[PDB]
C-alpha cells in the first residue's frame, strides 16, 4: 500500500535520536563539540550497521573517539532512507531559521 | 488598521476573485478614467476667448456659448478611439452612473461576505488539482498564498482564540 | 555546505535542477536557485572561479580564497533592499540595520 | 499623379479618414495587430509555461483547463531572465511556447504601439487645430503599463517577474508584490488610490452636479437627454445654479464657478495621482519599498508592543513564506 | 444522534460559498449515522483535544492539546524537525457510542484521518454516492434567506 | 584555447570536446600504475521515448522527440578512478561531477516527457585483457536514477513527501481512497544502462572520444503516474591520466 | 440526520412553522405515520396557490 | 515592566560569578551591536549560516562555553567553530583581524564587554523572539 | 482501432483526401512521426479559412 | 488487427439511430484490442458457427 516513508520514519529510532544514517548534519549542533569536524566525518563516512561503528571512523583522534563515546546515547541507526539522503539533503535540506 | 482589513479579505475571503468586487474596481478605476479623460478633452478643445496663454481668465461665469468645442471633441475621439460622445447630457449622466454603480456592486459582494458566502473557489479546478498533481494555474497559486496569510496572521490577529501554531505545522515553501 | 562535506557538482535541489550549480540556456555552468536570472553577472571577486565554460568545478572545489568568502558574505548581507524610512532588508525584516544601498 | 509618395503622405495624414491612421499609426496599427492576434491565440490555445525556470509549467490557457477568471498568458521563463527571446531564438515553436515566448512578443509590441497611440493622440490634435496635452493625460495609464510590464522586470532582473496577462495572474502579481515590498505602506501607492478614489469621487461629483442643473427643454414623459442637440451654441446646463447649490453644500469659496478651472482639476487630480502610483512600482522596482515600522513601539523593559503595522507584517510573511514554493534554495530572497 | 449532529461545522451556515450551489448534501454528502465520539490519547494515556475549526477558516491545521491547552501532538508540515508528529507521540483514538462504539485505532494514518475529521466537531458517516457530492461545504437555507434579504433590503 | 567570453551565448559550452580525424591511435595501460578519468563528458544528441503499445500489446519502439528545454542537456566534469582489473580489463568508477541534468522533451501528441538524464554512480567496464585502449573499446555498466523531484518538492496544492499537506485540503469532506495515489508521495529509485563505445583514441595525450547510448526511466512525478522508458544517444569525451 | 434544511428546502419550512406538517401520501415532517393532515397538506397549500 | 538591574545581571565567567551591567552599557552595547553585528546577526540569528544563533543555550553548548561575558569577549578577539577545533578569524570579524574588518578597529575592550552583555541581556527581555527568525517576528 | 471515423470526425476526413494529413504538433493521420507537414497542416487549413 | 476490425457490425453505418448522437465511441466504447477469433465446438468436437 502507499505510505509516506518519512512520516513512517518518525515512528522509529529516527525521530527520537540523531540517526547516523539519515538525520541531517545540522542535528549535531545540539550536543557539545560534535558539529563542525565530527558531524562532517560521521555523515561523510557512509552508513553504519550499529551506533558503535562510528567509533571506527579512520583517523579519529583519541579525543574525538572520547567525545563520540559520551554522546552515543543520543544516536541510533536505521535503514538508509533514499527520500532523506538523496539530493545531498543531509548537508542542506532547505531549512534555515 | 485598514490595510490589514484588505489583506484579511484576500487571505480569508479571496475577495479579489469575487465578481462583485471586480465590478467595483471596474467602476472606480473606470470612473477615475472618465474624470481624467473628460477633463483633458475639455481643456484641450477650448475656444479662444482671450488674448493670454493662461486661458483660465478667459471664461464666462455667466453662461452663453459653450466654452469648449463639443463638435471638435466628437471628431477627435471618433478618429482615435472609434467611439465618441455627442450629447453632454448623456456624457455627464454616464459620469454619475459608472462610479456609483461600481460602489453599489462592491457593497453587495461584502454583504455576502458577512455570511461568509464568498467567491473563494472554483470547484472544477479543485477536483482536477486533487486527482492530477501537475495541473497548475495562477488560481491554485493564489490559494496557497491565502493559506500562508491565514496561518501566519491568525495568531496575533485573533487573540481571543488563543491560537498556538507549532513551527512544524506552519506551511512554508523551500528555504523561505 | 561544501565545507560540511557536500559535493556541489552533483547536488540535486527540490525541483531536480541543481541546488548549487546548474546550466544556463546556452550550456554554461552557473549558480543555482532563483539566481539563475543573474548568470550575466561578472565581478572581480567571482571571476577567478570562472573557467572557459563558466564556473569551474575544480577551482570551486579548492581555489576559493578567504577574501572571496568574506566578500561574498559582505555583499550578501548588503543587497540593495530597503525601506523608505531606511530599514535594510526585506519588507518583513525587523528594525536594527539602518541602511539602503546608494 | 501629383507624386505617389507625396500622395501617400497626404492620405496617411488625411483628417478625412474614419480612423486617423497617423504617422505614429503606421507603427501603431501593425504592432497592435501582432500583439492582439498573438494574445488571443495564446490565451485560448497556448500550452503550459515554465515561468519560474524550475521546470514546473503553469498552464494558463482556456483549452488547457482554464476559464476567463483564472486563465492568463504566462510570463517568459526565469531561465531567460532579461534576455531577448524572439521566435527565431528557439530550436522550435514547441520550445518557444514552453519558455513563455509569446509573453515577450506581446508585451513588447503592446508597449510599443501603446506609446505610438499616445503619439497619435497628439498628431490628430495637431491636424485638427486643437490644443495638445490630451496625450499627456494618457501618459499616466501608459506609464503604468510600462512600470508593470517593463520597468519592474528590468529592475528585478527578469521578465518572469512582470505582471501576467490575466485576471488571477494579476492578483498574483499584487499579493506577492505586497509581500516583498509592502506597497500599502508606501506614499506613492497611497497617492495612487487617492487619485483613483478621488477620480471616481469627482467623476461622480461633476457628473451629478451638471446633470442635476440642466435647463428644462424636455417633456415630463420624454428623455431629458433629447434636450440637447449635437452642435449647440449655448450651454445645456446652468453652471451658475450648479455652483449655487454646491457652494451651499460646503461653503462658497470651496466651490468652482469657472468651468475651465473645474475641468483642469478634474483632469489634473487623477493623472497626477496615477503618475505617482506608476512611479511607485517603478521605484520599488529597485527595492526602495514602503515604510517598515516593524517592532517600532517597544515598552520600558524592551518588550515589543505590536501595532497594526505588525499585524500587516504577519500577513506579509505568509505570502512571502508561501509564494514560489520550490523556487528558493537559500535564506534571503534577493530576486 | 440528532443532538450530536448539531455539533458539526458542516451545518454551520457560515461555511460555504456564493457559487457553491445546491443543498448541503451536495457538499459533505447525505448524513447516514454518527460514527461516535472520538477520544484521542497519547502513549502516556493523557487525553488530547482537537482544536476546532473557526468558521472563518476554509482550511485549518490539526493540533492536539491537553486540558491545560499545552500542545502535545499535531500533524506537521515540514517533517525535518517535527516534535509532535502522531508517530512520535503514539497517538491513538477510541470511540464511544455510535457506529465505531467500543473500537480503538492505533495505526498513525487511520488515527490522523479521524483527527483530521474531529476538527469539524462530531464525526459522521456520509453517503457521497447518491448526489455525487464533491466534499465542499454549502450553506443552509437560513444562510441563503439571510443573504438574499440583506441584499434586496 | 578560447576564454569564457569566446564561448558565452554560442552554445559551445554545452558541447563535449572533440578529437580530430587524425587521432585514431591507442593509449597504453601499465596495469601496475593506477589510472583515473580526469574528465568524462556526455553530450546528448537524441532522446527517444518508447511508446506505450496501448492495450493491444504489439511490441513497442522508441520514437524521436523534440527538446522542449534548451541546450542544458550535457553532463560534464565527471571524474573517478579507472582501476585495472585482474583479468586485464578496465572499470571506471565515478566519484563526483555534473553527473545529471533535468531534460524535458515533447512528443507527437504534445505530451511533455521530463526525465533526469544522469549517470550517477557509474560503473562502466570493458573487455577482459585490454593492454591498450583502441578505437571502439566498449565501456558498459549501470548507474542510478534517483527521483526526478527531490523530497522537498510540493505539488500545486501544497502536498509533498518530506514536507507539505497531508491530503486534498480543498475538498474537506471528500472520500480519500480515490485520492490516495496523489496524496501519498513516493520517492522512486532505479537503475540505468549505458555503453560508451570509443571511436577516436590519442595515446599521445591520453584522451579518448566516441559515442554513447543509455536507457533509463523518466519522471514518475512523485509516483503519481507510470514512468516512460527513454533511450538517449549522443557523444562523449574522456581524459585519461596516470595520477 | 436528513431534515429539510439539509436538502436545500426553502419554502417547505415556512409551511411547517404555521401548521402544515403532513403530506397526502402519508408521511409527516416530525416523522410520524398514520396521521391524516386533511386537505391542508403541503400538496394542498401548493394546490391552493396555483388556483 | 522595566529594565531593572535585576534583568541586567548576567553571568561573567564559567565559575558562576556574575556581573551587573548598567543602562548606559546596555544601550551602548545595543548601539555597537548594530554597528558591527546586525548586518549578519539581526535579531539573534545568523544570515550567512542560519544553523548557529545567539541563543544563550546555543552559546552554552558551544566549545568553549560562550554564554558569559568572558566567553563572548574572547570570541570577539579570536573566533572559533562550534567545537573550537578551528580558528575562523579570517572570515569572521575579530580584533586579530581588524585590518580585514575595519569596523572592528575602533572597538576597544570596553566596547567588547558591552556587545557581549547585550547578547546575554536581549534573550532575557525578548525571549523566544531573540533566537528564532521570521516565525516570531 | 481508433481512427477519425470512430471519433465522429466530419471535416477532418475531407482534409486528408486532398493531402493535409499532419498536425503542427507532430502527429499524422497515417500514424507516422518526425514528419514535417509544413504550413498546410490541419491547423493551417483551419487558420486560413478563419482569415 | 485493423483488418479484423472492419469485420465488426459496430462499424456498419446501417446500425444506429436518428437521435443516437455523438461519435461511434459513445456507443460500444473506444476499441482497445482484438480479443481474437472465436471458434465454437460441441461435445462431439464438431465446429459450430454463429449466425
Ligand atoms: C485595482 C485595485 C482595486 C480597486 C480599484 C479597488 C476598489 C475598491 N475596493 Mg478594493 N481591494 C483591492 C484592490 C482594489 N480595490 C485589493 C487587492 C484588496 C485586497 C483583497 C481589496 C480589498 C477590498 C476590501 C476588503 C474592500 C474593498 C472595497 C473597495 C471599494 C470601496 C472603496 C471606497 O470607495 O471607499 C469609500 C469609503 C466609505 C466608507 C464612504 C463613506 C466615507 C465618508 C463619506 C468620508 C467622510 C470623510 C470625512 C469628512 C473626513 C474626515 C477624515 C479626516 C482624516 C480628514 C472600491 C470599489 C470595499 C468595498 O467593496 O465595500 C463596499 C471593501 O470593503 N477592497
Ligand atoms: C470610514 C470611511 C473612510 C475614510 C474616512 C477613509 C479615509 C481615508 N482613506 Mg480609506 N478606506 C475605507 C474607508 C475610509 N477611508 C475603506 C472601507 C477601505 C477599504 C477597506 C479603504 C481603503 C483605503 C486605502 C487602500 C487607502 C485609503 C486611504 C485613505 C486616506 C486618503 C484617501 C483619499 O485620498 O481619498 C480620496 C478622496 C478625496 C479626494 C476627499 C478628500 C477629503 C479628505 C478626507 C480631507 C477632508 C477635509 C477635512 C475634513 C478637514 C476640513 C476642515 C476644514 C474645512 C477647516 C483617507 C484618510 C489611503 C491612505 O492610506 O493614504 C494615507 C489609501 O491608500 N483607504
Ligand atoms: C431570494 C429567494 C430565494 C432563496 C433564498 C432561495 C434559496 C435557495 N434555493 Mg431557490 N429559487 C428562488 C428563490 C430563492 N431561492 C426562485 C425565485 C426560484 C425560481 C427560479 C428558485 C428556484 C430554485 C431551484 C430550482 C432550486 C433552488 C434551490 C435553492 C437552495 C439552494 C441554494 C442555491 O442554489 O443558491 C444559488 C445562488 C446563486 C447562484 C446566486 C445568484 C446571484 C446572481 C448570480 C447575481 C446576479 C448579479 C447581476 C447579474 C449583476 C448585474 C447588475 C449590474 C448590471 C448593475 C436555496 C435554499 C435548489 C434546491 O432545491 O436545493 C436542493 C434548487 O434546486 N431554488
Ligand atoms: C449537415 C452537415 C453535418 C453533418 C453530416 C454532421 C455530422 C456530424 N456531426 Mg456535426 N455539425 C454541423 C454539420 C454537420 N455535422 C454544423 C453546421 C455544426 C455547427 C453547429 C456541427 C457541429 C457539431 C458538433 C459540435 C459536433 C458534431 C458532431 C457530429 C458527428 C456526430 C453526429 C451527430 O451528432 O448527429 C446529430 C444529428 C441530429 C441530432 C439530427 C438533427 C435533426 C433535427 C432534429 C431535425 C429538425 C427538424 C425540424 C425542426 C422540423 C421543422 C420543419 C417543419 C416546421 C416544416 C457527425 C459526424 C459531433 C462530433 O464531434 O462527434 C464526436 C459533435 O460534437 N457536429
Ligand atoms: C480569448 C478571450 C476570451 C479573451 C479574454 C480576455 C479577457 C480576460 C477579458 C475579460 C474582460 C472581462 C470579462 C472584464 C470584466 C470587467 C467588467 C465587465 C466589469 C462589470 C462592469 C459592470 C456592469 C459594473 C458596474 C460598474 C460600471 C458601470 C463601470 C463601467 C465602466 C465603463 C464602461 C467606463 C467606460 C470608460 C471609457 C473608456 C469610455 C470612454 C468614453 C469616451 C471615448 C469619452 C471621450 C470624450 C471625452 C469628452 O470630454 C467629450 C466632450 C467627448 C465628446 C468624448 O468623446
Ligand atoms: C452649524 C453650527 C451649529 C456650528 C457647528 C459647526 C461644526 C462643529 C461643524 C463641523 C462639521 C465637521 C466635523 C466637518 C464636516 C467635514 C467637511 C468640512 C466636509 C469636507 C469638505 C471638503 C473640505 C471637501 C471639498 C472637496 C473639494 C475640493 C470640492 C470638490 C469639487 C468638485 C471637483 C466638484 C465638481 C464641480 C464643482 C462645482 O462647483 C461645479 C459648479 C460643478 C459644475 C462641478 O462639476
Ligand atoms: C483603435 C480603435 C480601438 C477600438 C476601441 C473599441 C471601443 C469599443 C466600443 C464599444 C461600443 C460603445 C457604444 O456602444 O456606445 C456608443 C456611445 C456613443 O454614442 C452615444 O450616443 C448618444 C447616447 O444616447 C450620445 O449622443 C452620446 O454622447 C454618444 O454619442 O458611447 C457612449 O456614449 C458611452 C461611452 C463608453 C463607451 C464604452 C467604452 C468601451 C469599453 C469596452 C470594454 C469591453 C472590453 C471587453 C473585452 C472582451
Ligand atoms: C444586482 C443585484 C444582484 C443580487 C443577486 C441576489 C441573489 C440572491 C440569492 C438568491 C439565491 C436563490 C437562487 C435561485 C436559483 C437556484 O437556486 O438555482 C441553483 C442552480 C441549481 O442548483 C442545483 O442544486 C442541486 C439540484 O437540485 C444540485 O446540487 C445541482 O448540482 C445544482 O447545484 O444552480 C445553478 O445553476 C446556479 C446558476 C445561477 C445563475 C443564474 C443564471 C441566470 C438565468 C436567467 C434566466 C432568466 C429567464 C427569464
Ligand atoms: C425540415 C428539415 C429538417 C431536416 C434536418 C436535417 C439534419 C441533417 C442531420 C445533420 C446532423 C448534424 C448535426 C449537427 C449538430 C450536432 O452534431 O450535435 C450533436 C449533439 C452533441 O453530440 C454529442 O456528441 C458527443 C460529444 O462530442 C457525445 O457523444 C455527447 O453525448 C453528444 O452525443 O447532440 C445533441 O445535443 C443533439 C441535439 C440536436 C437538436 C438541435 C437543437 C436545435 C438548436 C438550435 C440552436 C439555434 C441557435 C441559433
Ligand atoms: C505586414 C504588412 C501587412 C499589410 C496589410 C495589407 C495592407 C492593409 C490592408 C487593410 C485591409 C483592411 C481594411 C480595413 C478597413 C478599415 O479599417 O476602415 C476603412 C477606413 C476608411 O479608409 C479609407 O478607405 C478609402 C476606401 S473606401 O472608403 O474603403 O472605399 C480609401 O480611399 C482611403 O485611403 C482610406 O483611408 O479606414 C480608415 O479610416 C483608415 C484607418 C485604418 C486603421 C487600421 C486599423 C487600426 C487598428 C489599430 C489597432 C487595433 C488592434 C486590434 C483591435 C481589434
Ligand atoms: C513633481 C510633481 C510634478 C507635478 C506636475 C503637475 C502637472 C500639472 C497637471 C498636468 C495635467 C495634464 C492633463 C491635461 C490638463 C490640461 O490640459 O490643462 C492645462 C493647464 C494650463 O492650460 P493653459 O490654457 O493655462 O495653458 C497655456 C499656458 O499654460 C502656457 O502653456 O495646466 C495648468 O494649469 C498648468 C499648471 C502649472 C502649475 C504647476
Ligand atoms: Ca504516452
Ligand atoms: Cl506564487
Amino acid at each position: 500500500e502507499l505510505v509516506n516513508v518519512v512520516d513512517e520514519k518518525l515512528g522509529t529510532a529516527y525521530g527520537e535520536k540523531i540517526d547516523l544514517n539519515n538525520t541531517n548534519i545540522a542535528a549535531f549542533i545540539q550536543y557539545r563539540g560534535l558539529y563542525p569536524t565530527l558531524a562532517k566525518l560521521i555523515v561523510k563516512n557512509a552508513p553504519y550497521e550499529s551506533v558503535e561503528d562510528v567509533l571506527n571512523i579512520p583517523g579519529l583522534t583519541e579525543r574525538q573517539k572520547q567525545i563520540l563515546r559520551e554522546n552515543l546515547e543520543h544516536f541510533t541507526v536505521t535503514e538508509v532512507e533514499t527520500a532523506l539522503v538523496e539530493g545531498g539533503d543531509r548537508y542542506n535540506n532547505g531549512l534555515y531559521k | 488598521a485598514i490595510f490589514r482589513f484588505l489583506l484579511f479579505f484576500q487571505g480569508f475571503h479571496n475577495w479579489t476573485l469575487n465578481p462583485f468586487h471586480m465590478m467595483g474596481v471596474a467602476g472606480v478605476l473606470g470612473g477615475a478614467l472618465l474624470c481624467a479623460i473628460h477633463g483633458a478633452t475639455v481643456e484641450n478643445t477650448l475656444f479662444q476667448d482671450g488674448e493670454g496663454a493662461s486661458t483660465f481668465r478667459a471664461f464666462n461665469p455667466t453662461q452663453a456659448e459653450e466654452t469648449y468645442s463639443m463638435v471638435t471633441a466628437n471628431r477627435f475621439w471618433s478618429q482615435i478611439f472609434g467611439i465618441a460622445f455627442s450629447n453632454k447630457r448623456w456624457l455627464h449622466f454616464f459620469m454619475l452612473f459608472v462610479p456609483v454603480t461600481g460602489l453599489w456592486m462592491s457593497a453587495i459582494g461584502v454583504v455576502g461576505l458577512a455570511l461568509n458566502l464568498r467567491s473563494y473557489d472554483f470547484i472544477s479546478q479543485e477536483i482536477r488539482a486533487a486527482e492530477d498533481p501537475e495541473f497548475e494555474t495562477f488560481y491554485t497559486k493564489n490559494l496557497l498564498l491565502n493559506e500562508g496569510i491565514r496561518a501566519w496572521m491568525a495568531p496575533q490577529d485573533q487573540p481571543h482564540e488563543n491560537f498556538v501554531f507549532p513551527e512544524e505545522v506552519l506551511p512554508r515553501g523551500n528555504a523561505l | 555546505d561544501q565545507k560540511l562535506g557536500a559535493n556541489v557538482g552533483s547536488a540535486q535541489g527540490p525541483t531536480g535542477l541543481g541546488k548549487y550549480l546548474m546550466r544556463s540556456p546556452t550550456g554554461e555552468i552557473i549558480f543555482g536557485g532563483e539566481t539563475m536570472r543573474f548568470w550575466d553577472f561578472r565581478g572581480p571577486w567571482l571571476e577567478p572561479l570562472r573557467g572557459p565554460n563558466g564556473l569551474d568545478l575544480n577551482k570551486i572545489k579548492n581555489d576559493i580564497q578567504p577574501w572571496q568568502e568574506r566578500r561574498a558574505a559582505e555583499y550578501m548581507t548588503h543587497a540593495p533592499l530597503g525601506s523608505l524610512n531606511s530599514v535594510g532588508g526585506v519588507a518583513t525584516e525587523i528594525n536594527s540595520v539602518n541602511f539602503v544601498s546608494p | 499623379s501629383a507624386n505617389l509618395w507625396e500622395r501617400f503622405c497626404n492620405w496617411v495624414t488625411s483628417t478625412d479618414n474614419r480612423l486617423y491612421v497617423g504617422w505614429f499609426g503606421v507603427i501603431m496599427i501593425p504592432t497592435l495587430l501582432a500583439a492582439t492576434i498573438c494574445f488571443v491565440i495564446a490565451f485560448i490555445a497556448a500550452p503550459p509555461v515554465d515561468i519560474d525556470g524550475i521546470r514546473e509549467p503553469v498552464s494558463g490557457s482556456l483549452l488547457y483547463g482554464n476559464n476567463i477568471i483564472t486563465g492568463a498568458v504566462v510570463p517568459s521563463s526565469n531561465a531567460i531572465g532579461l534576455h531577448f527571446y524572439p521566435i527565431w531564438e528557439a530550436a522550435s515553436l514547441d520550445e518557444w511556447l514552453y519558455n513563455g515566448g509569446p509573453y515577450q512578443l506581446i508585451i513588447f509590441h503592446f508597449l510599443l504601439g501603446a506609446s505610438c497611440y499616445m503619439g497619435r493622440q497628439w498628431e490628430l490634435s495637431y491636424r485638427l487645430g486643437m490644443r495638445p496635452w490630451i496625450c499627456v493625460a494618457y501618459s499616466a495609464p501608459l506609464a503604468s503599463a510600462f512600470a508593470v510590464f517593463l520597468i519592474y522586470p528590468i529592475g528585478q532582473g527578469s521578465f518572469s517577474d512582470g505582471m501576467p496577462l490575466g485576471i488571477s495572474g494579476t492578483f498574483n502579481f499584487m499579493i506577492v508584490f505586497q509581500a516583498e515590498h509592502n506597497i500599502l505602506m508606501h506614499p506613492f501607492h497611497q497617492l495612487g488610490v487617492a487619485g483613483v478614489f478621488g477620480g471616481a469621487l469627482f467623476c461622480a461629483m461633476h457628473g451629478s452636479l451638471v446633470t442635476s442643473s440642466l435647463i428644462r427643454e424636455t417633456t415630463e414623459t420624454e428623455s431629458a437627454n433629447y434636450g440637447y442637440k449635437f452642435g449647440q451654441e449655448e450651454e445645456t446646463y446652468n453652471i451658475v445654479a450648479a455652483h449655487g447649490y454646491f457652494g451651499r453644500l460646503i461653503f462658497q469659496y470651496a466651490s468652482f464657478n469657472n468651468s475651465r478651472s473645474l475641468h483642469f482639476f478634474l483632469a489634473a487630480w487623477p493623472v497626477v495621482g496615477v503618475w505617482f502610483t506608476a512611479l511607485g512600482i517603478s521605484t520599488m522596482a529597485f527595492n526602495l519599498n514602503g515604510f517598515n515600522f516593524n517592532h517600532s513601539v517597544i515598552d520600558a523593559k524592551g518588550n515589543v508592543i505590536n501595532t497594526w503595522a505588525d499585524i500587516i507584517n504577519r500577513a506579509n510573511l505568509g505570502m512571502e513564506v508561501m509564494h514560489e514554493r520550490n523556487a528558493h534554495n537559500f535564506p534571503l530572497d534577493l530576486a | 444522534e440528532k443532538l450530536a449532529f448539531y455539533d458539526y461545522i458542516g451545518n454551520n451556515p457560515a461555511k460555504g460559498g456564493l457559487f457553491r450551489t445546491g443543498p448541503m448534501n451536495k457538499g459533505d454528502g447525505i448524513a447516514q449515522a454518527w460514527k461516535g465520539h472520538a477520544v484521542f490519547r497519547n502513549k502516556e494515556g493523557e487525553e488530547l483535544f482537537v482544536r476546532r475549526m473557526p468558521a472563518f477558516f476554509e482550511s485549518f491545521p490539526v493540533i492536539l492539546t491537553d486540558k491545560n491547552g499545552v500542545v502535545k501532538a499535531d500533524i506537521p508540515f515540514r517533517r525535518a524537525e517535527s516534535k509532535y508528529s502522531f508517530e512520535q507521540q503514539g497517538v491513538t483514538v477510541s470511540f464511544y457510542g455510535g457506529e465505531l462504539n467500543g473500537q480503538t485505532f492505533t495505526d498513525p494514518p487511520t488515527v490522523k484521518s479521524y483527527a483530521r475529521k474531529a476538527i469539524f466537531g462530531e464525526i459522521f458517516e456520509f453517503d457521497t454516492e447518491t448526489l455525487n457530492s464533491d466534499g465542499i461545504f454549502r450553506t443552509s437555507p437560513r444562510g441563503w434567506f439571510t443573504f438574499a434579504h440583506a441584499v434586496f433590503a | 584555447t578560447l576564454t569564457y567570453d569566446d564561448i558565452v551565448g554560442t552554445g559551445l559550452a554545452n558541447k563535449c570536446p572533440t578529437l580530430d580525424d587524425t587521432a585514431r591511435g591507442a593509449y597504453p595501460i601499465d596495469s601496475s600504475q593506477t589510472y583515473r578519468i580526469a574528465r568524462l563528458c556526455l553530450q546528448p544528441t537524441t532522446f527517444l521515448v518508447k511508446e506505450e503499445p496501448k492495450n493491444k500489446r504489439q511490441e513497442a519502439e522508441f520514437v524521436p522527440t523534440k527538446l522542449v528545454t534548451r541546450e542544458t542537456t550535457s553532463l560534464d566534469q565527471i571524474q573517478g578512478e579507472l582501476k585495472v582489473n585482474s583479468d586485464g580489463s578496465l572499470t571506471f568508477v565515478e566519484e563526483d561531477g555534473i553527473d545529471f541534468q533535468p531534460v524535458t522533451v515533447q512528443m507527437a501528441g504534445g505530451e511533455r516527457i521530463p526525465l533526469l538524464f544522469t549517470v550517477k554512480n557509474l560503473v562502466a567496464s570493458t573487455q577482459p585483457n585490454v593492454t591498450s585502449i583502441t578505437t571502439s573499446t566498449d565501456f558498459k555498466g549501470e548507474f542510478n536514477v534517483p527521483s526526478y523531484r527531490t523530497a522537498n518538492f510540493l505539488d500545486p496544492k501544497g502536498r509533498g513527501l518530506a514536507s507539505g499537506y497531508d491530503s486534498a485540503i480543498a475538498l474537506p469532506q471528500a472520500k480519500e481512497e480515490e485520492l490516495a495515489r496523489a496524496n501519498v508521495k513516493r520517492f522512486s529509485l532505479t537503475k540505468g544502462q549505458i555503453s560508451l563505445n570509443v571511436a577516436k583514441v590519442d595515446g599521445r595525450t591520453g584522451e579518448i572520444a566516441g559515442t554513447f547510448e543509455s536507457e533509463q526511466l523518466s519522471d514518475d512525478d512523485m509516483g503519481a503516474h507510470e514512468p516512460h522508458e527513454v533511450k538517449i544517444q549522443g557523444v562523449f569525451y574522456a581524459s585519461i591520466e596516470p595520477a | 440526520l436528513n431534515p429539510m434544511w439539509r436538502q436545500g428546502m426553502f419554502v417547505l419550512p415556512f409551511m411547517a412553522r404555521l401548521g402544515v406538517t403532513g403530506s397526502w401520501s402519508g408521511w409527516s415532517i416530525t416523522g410520524e405515520t398514520g396521521i391524516d393532515p386533511g386537505f391542508w397538506s403541503f400538496e394542498g397549500v401548493a394546490l391552493a396557490h396555483i388556483v | 515592566a522595566e529594565l531593572t538591574p535585576e534583568v541586567l545581571t548576567v553571568p561573567l565567567n564559567s565559575e558562576g560569578k556574575t556581573i551587573t551591567l548598567t543602562e548606559k552599557q546596555y544601550l551602548e552595547g545595543k548601539r555597537l551591536f548594530q554597528y558591527a553585528c546586525a548586518s549578519c546577526h539581526v535579531g539573534g540569528i545568523t544570515k550567512t549560516n542560519p544553523s548557529l544563533d545567539l541563543r544563550t543555550e546555543t552559546l552554552a553548548l558551544a566549545t568553549p562555553p560562550r554564554d558569559n561575558i568572558e566567553g563572548l569577549v574572547d570570541y570577539m578577539k579570536n573566533p572559533t567553530t562550534y567545537d573550537g577545533e578551528q580558528e575562523i578569524a579570517e572570515v569572521h570579524p575579530s580584533l586579530r583581524s581588524a585590518d580585514i574588518f575595519p569596523k572592528m578597529r575602533n572597538l576597544t575592550e570596553k566596547d567588547l564587554v558591552a556587545i557581549a552583555g547585550h547578547i546575554l541581556v536581549e534573550p532575557k527581555i525578548l525571549g523566544d523572539k531573540w533566537g528564532g527568525g521570521k516565525v516570531y517576528y
